[PDB]
């Protein structure tokens, strides 16, 4: 029953920035506990009663408020420090924690590097058609894929993943399965992915027809 | 090391039930309260029950949103930490926590030990096993030193599955990317990108593995 | 002023906190220090204080000599505030005594001194100091009682004494003793146990009692009754043996496990439904070493799996007795009976090459909070001048 | 009986009066006395008492030998009457201790002492010498706190301590105490900032803190909170440089002066308005001397100029830490609190010949009247025997 | 008055999920602990559940028999106790009583007011009408004082079922005999005994209600 | 965990005579509680802290005991009083209750008063083919019934039901119900249905033939 509002949801921020996120309260608390979570793993403590930092966690880290208004600041942000950091009060029953404030790491701009390919002889065999496309290593995330059959737009039978930032290099990668059955696969000449990205004003395009 | 080994978790249809456990080590468990905190695929924390110690008479305490449903409890002289689920929602899919609170008074609530959790899944679909496609470039294609071949998986319920190349000793240029629901089936893929020298010369490879249906698929990637 | 309920349960407790040290021993090297054994601790409603059996002489004398028997007419009992050294300069004389016990009922203390020969032994009662009562040896076998703190509730004070053997069957009887006399007195009927050197504590209106089995024991057997001495008995279940020597870790019994089970130290060991704190040497030979143990189904169970265990000696020093004691919500402000617990380190024979024998202490109170595993033991270079 | 209040400001004061003085070192030429060091001194509304670390050892015995490491399991703090020698025979047990801290809240002493390894230091808080907290070190590095008396205000006491690195960011924790359990923790924001060894007091319900810069400051740094642990920061203006070893005195800082800024002593000051008192060394490489200075502008300006100086030891002798105590309306009759302080006057090792190391005591109170410069060193003529 | 009106109802399937209602009046039902027993057909009597007053937090306590299945709880502003019932096993089926206990210190665990029950049946057996069938005498006697007439029902599920004659008029020398089960189905049977003279001569006839299917036959008793 | 025994599990009274019912503990207990339960109705509240009787409860009955054994004792016992008696303590944590005594009305034997009925010209149209018999108004409660067809004793497709203890007159009656199909009920001429009861050594005979 006492809300948690944490702003901004998303934070993007250069390595060596100064960043902070905050944490308002419906009404007033003691103090504030603070975890952090990467994406498949568990919470890490991360801060108790306001200002108290984690064995492990590093200075650059710090926390403050009172009242209703608390936040957490990190001095000069590294690229590990990219996660989502959830706020949590237990001054009165029941305990509540906020939605999450994620943080990601900004870079120089890259373009994908698509790569497509046909169905498998196993999945054909078997009655199905599915071509990919995998649009690999870009920034920043906001990308675009266009499938052809014969140059006409296909809209039905497309899935879709992107993934989490990577920790090396800092890019996104996504995935597009077009899929089909084997008969109408078999009705078509050429297959067409069409990347669409800010760092160029044509698409990337990659290719392939039947006959080979 | 204080450590919180959850296990029970599953698959099971709506109205159905399940029993959570929770083995501690590492401290004297009888001397604290315990926490159970959920998160539901995507979207963040949610307290669901507390028990205290039995020096405050085992008093337990519910989320609303499992009020009349769940039940906790404690077994002390075995370590353990229970919660029984009945009369389940799609909403209650999740990946539950065991979690120990703070004795420290000064921070009420802190949540000092997390466990890796054990995962639920609520849904009328039914256990389906993956079809594993390797995928090689398009023949042809052969110029740039580098090369990026594939492996596709598809048609499997529920979540997860193990996705590997040559066992794990290829690490390197790997994006795995999330799994997708569509009409109750889950699809995956993986790239993997690698020097053109080393493939075809050397066996490249992918490892799936699908628990909940006992499955585990190797798949070369030849070319053609 | 007023007298200890004892009706509360023990204080639920997830470690050991340093409490006290004396450092008798390296002190002694120079200063004026009784040579002692026995050195348990007993709290007042206003303070905690420490009680030992002295010889008589101090370290670095030539009356420290050890050749004396155990059971002079020269020892007594005596006792001085708690982590100060027993000197004679700040040390109170309570009995003479060569087996002892003492405990607080709210109002006054009751000490209990045994002396006289082997085959006729008394024990005196005083409380406040007063002879108010005495009881012969009954078996004529070296009358002899806990050495450390007996346990009072509701006006009540609760001990263990044996006579009898020491390597086989022997007579046990648990009294109940108010304002320092004896009121009530019980012979166990227990054959096939041995009780020695009893760690009593009081915990929800009942006193329990783990001891020492010298006999044929390497798990401790406890004895548990009420204010009017309706008893039970057994042995500590845990794998995790008690005693000292043992043999190592393995399936335990519910009655006394044989293998190595003769001689023994004085020990203790803390309730808490089935589950038992368990204090203990780390060596399964030698009074070496101490740590404490949390078995959470140990005081029913017979396997050897702990949830944890903290560091208080190491391995490589020398440790001794070990004894309970408690402090009530009448001293402490709480709701619950606070466990704590003291260690003897023992300097010189028979280990070390000396002409004497002394204890200097440890203890800890049980917490729920964060502690530490640690070592801190006697540290005095020996030998001495003399 | 009553807590004391807290609230009334600092006793104006002109200059300062001898107190006591122990002759610790002389007299343990012969006697029975510990060695000793952090020899500080805390007042109840009854009595004055000095405390202070012991090794467990006496001055002329072979446990003196200073090979032992500072913080050792025989370490602990004791405490006796303010001016009587350190001895085993009219001292105070108080806890098992390597860093330590003790104050006095008008009902009862407050105890907190610092032991366990390195990775790992427990500090034990006792309240009438019973355990009523603890807290474990959180960076694993050396925690540790005050050497001088914690300071308590309306029923609440105040305390500081460090985990860290002692040459380098650490991190500083403020905590207020209320009857012997942490109530409120705080982690200070002090980027560039080093905190050890602080000398807190009370004035009109908030504390101030003077302490120890290890890292890279030779002017000394503050830090003070109200009730409620809101805090602020900075470093002492003044160019009349307090620490030891520090630059010659020149225009000063706001924030650390690096010029001769690493290692130090314990010290303390008192802030009056814009003003202070500083305590310090004589010496500006070495611990010899010590002298109180008068900067009326000298808390918020940085310039030199001073309008007294007051002699305490001479530029010749050996010194050491430095400590401020108080003295409440509640004891003393007065309508303000009275600022006092104490010198550890640093006898043995490293500086001199001998296998030991131990402090004499001396300390002073302010007065608003007549007073004189003098020295009053330590006067035990080196080496001893051993 | 006191009064406890328990309500929620009857059959459910194994496995099955169920709530209990009782609402209370004549008394300050927040100042109470209040308590569920119950009692299986034929059998004695079982404390299921305990819940405390708002002074006392609102403690919850359980049978073994029912621990991790079933939830107590009260809503002080509208008079009410619940109790949850969750994965419903044959053995529950029972009469389920609300039952305020005696607030004397010196009587402690007294029960000073039960409600009338409410029955719970847990079965997988299905709801079937009844078959009423008009017995009349042998086609030959006409002798004696007195007569013998009869009406039986004949499988029906669950329990209960109402008989009576000519609407209640007729209850002297009446026998309703139990019902009794038989393959999930049940019967019953009930002998009316009368003057010769009053029969033929007066309309005799059987009333049988069967709520759980909603049927109301009458049944008139002719001669042959 | 704290079990509670009732002796005797049944107790025939004849009006008039004093009686008394026991309720034994496993362990020891401050007080009992009791309650009296009809059939077809909740337990109403009895007595409270082994001796103290609830409103409307008459001075015959008195309650007693201590430790480990407390009673229930009717000075004159009527015929209202017919019931069964449950035991109940609170010592501790969970409450139980003993297993009942069953207190029942002694009277003079009586023989019962036997009919017979064929099955209903409605439920033969629908392929059924039941036979009734009842025994009413009987004492003592020992009766058996025998089935016969063309004169061969009949056991499968028998259902039997007794009535409780009556209020009025203490007598037992039962039912039996003889259910066949329609084409085996057709196949024969005399239905028959037997009782045997002390009162007497020939049995009482009802029967009927297919005219
Ligand atoms: C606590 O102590 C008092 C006094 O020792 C006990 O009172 C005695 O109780 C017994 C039986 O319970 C009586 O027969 C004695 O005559 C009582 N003595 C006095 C002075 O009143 C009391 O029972 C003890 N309480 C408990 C809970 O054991
Ligand atoms: C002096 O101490 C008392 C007790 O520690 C303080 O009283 C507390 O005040 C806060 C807010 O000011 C309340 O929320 C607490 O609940 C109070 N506690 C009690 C026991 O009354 C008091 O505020 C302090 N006074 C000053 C001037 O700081
Ligand atoms: C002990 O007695 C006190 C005083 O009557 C009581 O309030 C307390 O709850 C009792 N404690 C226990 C654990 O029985
Ligand atoms: C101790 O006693 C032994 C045995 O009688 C003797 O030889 C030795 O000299 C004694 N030592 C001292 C210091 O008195
Ligand atoms: C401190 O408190 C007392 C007692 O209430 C008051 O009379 C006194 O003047 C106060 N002093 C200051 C400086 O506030
Ligand atoms: C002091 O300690 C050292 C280190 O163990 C040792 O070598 C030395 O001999 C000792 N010196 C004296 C005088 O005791
Ligand atoms: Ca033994
Ligand atoms: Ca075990
Ligand atoms: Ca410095
Ligand atoms: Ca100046």
């Amino acid at each position: 029953q006492i809300v948690l509002s944490q702003s901004p949801a998303i934070l993007s921020a250069s390595p060596g920035e100064k960043v902070t996120m905050t944490c308002r309260t419906s009404s007033s608390v003691s103090y504030m506990h603070w975890y952090q979570q990467k994406p498949g793993s568990s919470p890490k403590p991360w801060i108790y009663a306001t200002s108290n930092l984690a064995s492990g966690v590093p200075f650059r880290f710090s926390g403050s408020g009172s009242g209703t208004s608390y936040s957490l600041t990190i001095s000069r942000v590294e690229a590990e420090d990219a996660a989502t950091y959830y706020c949590q009060q237990w001054n009165s029953n029941p305990p509540t924690f906020g939605g999450g404030t994620k943080l990601e790491i900004k870079r120089a701009d890259a373009a994908p590097t698509v790569s497509i390919f046909p169905p498998s002889s196993e999945q054909l065999t078997s009655g199905g058609a599915s071509v990919v496309c995998f649009l690999n290593n870009f920034y920043p995330k906001d990308i675009n894929v266009k499938w052809k059959i014969d140059g006409s737009e296909r809209q039905n039978g497309v899935l879709n993943s992107w993934t989490d930032q990577d920790s090396k290099d800092s890019t996104y990668s996504m995935s597009s399965t077009l899929t089909l059955t084997k008969d109408e696969y078999e009705r078509h000449n050429s297959y067409t992915c069409e990347a669409t990205h800010k760092t160029s004003t044509s698409p990337i395009v990659k290719s392939f027809n039947r006959n080979e | 090391q204080v450590k919180l080994q959850e296990s029970g978790g599953g698959l099971v249809q709506p109205k159905g039930s399940l029993k959570l456990s929770c083995a501690a080590s590492g401290f004297t468990f009888n001397t604290y309260a315990m926490n159970w905190v959920r998160q539901a695929p995507g979207k963040g924390l949610e307290w669901v029950a507390r028990i205290r110690s039995k020096s405050n008479n085992y008093a337990t305490f519910y989320a609303d949103s499992v009020k009349d449903r769940f039940t906790i409890s404690r077994d002390d002289s075995q370590s353990m930490l229970y919660l029984q689920m009945h009369n389940l929602k799609t909403d209650d899919t999740a990946m539950y926590y065991c979690v120990r609170p703070s004795i420290y008074y000064y921070a009420s609530g802190y949540l000092d030990v997390w466990g890796a959790g054990t995962t639920v899944t609520v849904s009328s679909a039914k256990t389906t096993a993956p079809s594993v496609y390797p995928l090689a470039p398009v023949c042809g294609d052969t110029t740039g030193s580098s090369v990026t071949l594939g492996c596709l998986v598809k048609g499997y319920f529920p979540e997860p599955v193990t996705l590997t190349w040559n066992s794990g000793s290829l690490s390197s240029g790997v994006h795995t990317f999330p799994a997708v629901l569509q009409s109750d089936l889950y699809t995956l893929s993986s790239s993997v990108t690698v020097t053109s020298s080393t493939w075809p010369s050397q066996s490249i490879t992918c490892n799936v593995a699908h628990p909940a249906s006992s499955t585990k698929v190797d798949k070369k990637i030849e070319p053609r | 002023s007023v007298k200890l309920a004892g009706n509360s349960s023990l204080c639920p407790v997830s470690g050991w906190a340093i409490y006290s040290k004396d450092n008798s021993v390296r002190i002694g090297s120079k200063g004026d220090v009784f040579v002692i054994r026995e050195p348990f601790i007993s709290c007042s409603p206003l303070e905690c204080r420490t009680f030992f059996l002295t010889q008589g002489a101090l370290l670095n004398d030539k009356h420290s000599n050890g050749t004396i028997k155990d059971r002079s007419p020269y020892r007594t009992l005596m006792s001085c505030p708690i982590g100060e050294v027993p000197s004679p300069y700040n040390s109170r004389f309570e009995s003479v005594a060569w087996s002892a016990s003492a405990c607080h009922d709210g109002i006054n203390w009751l000490t209990i001194g045994i002396s006289g020969p082997d085959n006729g032994a008394v024990a005196v009662l005083k409380y406040n100091g007063i002879i108010t009562d005495t009881i012969k040896s009954w078996r004529n076998n070296i009358l002899r009682t806990q050495e450390s703190e007996c346990a009072c509730v509701n006006g009540s004070c609760f001990t263990v004494m044996t006579d009898g053997p020491s390597n086989g069957q022997a007579s046990y009887k648990i009294f109940r003793i108010e304002k320092g006399k004896i009121v009530k007195s019980v012979e166990m009927n227990a054959p096939n146990y041995h009780y020695e050197e009893c760690s009593c504590y009081p915990d929800s209106s009942e006193i329990t009692c783990v001891c020492r089995d010298n006999w044929h024991g390497s798990n401790r057997p406890w004895v548990s009754f009420n204010q009017n001495l309706e008893y039970q008995i057994g042995y500590i279940c845990s794998g995790i043996f008690g005693d000292n020597p043992r043999p190592n870790d393995k399936t335990g019994s519910c009655g006394p496990v044989s293998s190595n089970g003769a001689n023994g130290v004085k020990g203790f060991s803390f309730k808490y439904g089935n589950g038992v704190w368990i204090g203990r040497t780390k060596s399964i030979s030698s009074r070496n070493g101490f740590e404490m143990i949390w078995d959470p189904n140990g005081w029913t169970g017979t396997d050897n799996n702990f949830s944890i265990k903290q560091d208080i000696v190491g391995i490589n020093e020398w440790s001794g007795y070990s004894g309970s004691f408690v402090q009530h919500p009448e001293l402490t402000g709480l709701d619950c009976i606070r466990p704590c617990f003291w260690v003897e380190l023992i300097r010189g024979r028979p280990k070390e090459n000396t002409i004497w024998t002394s204890g200097s202490s440890i203890s800890f109170c049980g917490v729920n909070s964060d502690t530490v595993g640690w070592s801190w033991p006697d540290g005095a270079e020996l030998p001495f001048t003399i």
